[PDB]
């Protein structure tokens, strides 16, 4: 379970690169292309299938981090249109972060924000390159 | 932030 593994990360008992940050699998065989942390092959398969899929509202269908989610926050940046589920945000940014972001208006997401690091959520400095290779 | 429930 992702919850406990992230706990360990915060406790500096485990490196975030050694966990799948999308599902919590320990069978990491590759790097998450957008954020610092590991990724399992299942989630890669999910990512390849779900990434940049869009709903009829003009925003992405699934959480950028986990390619899933039930309630998601949508980026206001029209050049972006990404979304992030409440669970990944509270888990990786930190407890309360989702509620904090929901009250923000306008809200620009973690793939837009210049700071690039939000709690344990760290955007890769080279994610376009990573992405491009992820896809190939 | 706007929110929605995922499909
Ligand atoms: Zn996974
Ligand atoms: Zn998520
Ligand atoms: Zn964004």
């Amino acid at each position: 379970s992702r919850e406990r593994l992230v706990y360990e990360v915060r406790q500096k008992c485990r490196n975030i690169e050694d966990i799948c940050i999308s599902c919590g699998s320990l069978n990491v065989t590759l790097e998450h292309p957008l954020f610092v942390g590991g990724m399992c092959q299942n989630c890669k398969n999910c990512f390849l299938e779900c990434a940049y899929q869009y709903d009829d509202d003009g925003y992405q269908s699934y959480c950028t981090i986990c390619c899933g989610g039930r309630e998601v926050l949508m980026c206001d940046n029209n050049n972006c249109c990404r979304c992030f589920c409440v669970e990944c945000v509270d888990l990786l940014v930190g407890p309360g972060a989702a509620q904090a972001a929901i009250k923000e208006d306008p809200w620009n997401c973690y793939m837009c924000g210049h700071k690039g690091t939000y709690g344990l959520l760290r955007r890769r400095e080279d994610w376009p390159s990573r992405l491009q290779m992820f896809f190939a | 932030a706007r929110t929605k429930q995922t499909a």
